[PDB]
């Protein structure tokens, strides 16, 4: 299963359980958003 | 921030591509050239 660990990703990419000794780049870890920011102009007030 | 306008190094991180370091460090490469400079006079005196 590629998702569990980077070594698993390497096995999935190569498609072989046994991989020859080497240094191989794999998909980079991606930063995940902790929040959502929306900005829109807010103006005018009803008058009592 | 970006080291230069359109900095390649900062751009690499945003894209996710990475430039790997060279096989030999600068100090080791300098040592190889320094040894060659010392041996230049001696090697070119006789065949072999």
């Amino acid at each position: 299963d590629c998702g569990f660990n980077d070594l698993s990703q390497l096995h999935c990419s190569y498609e072989s359980f046994d991989v020859e000794s080497g240094v191989y780049s794999v998909s980079s870890f991606e930063a995940k958003p902790s929040g959502s920011v929306v900005e829109q102009a807010e103006g005018v007030e009803c008058d009592f | 921030g970006p080291a230069s306008a359109r900095d390649l190094i900062c751009a690499q991180y945003v894209a996710g591509y990475k430039v790997l370091p060279p096989l030999m460090d600068v100090n080791m490469e300098a040592a190889y050239t320094s040894s060659l400079l010392g041996s230049i006079a001696g090697v070119g005196w006789t065949a072999g």
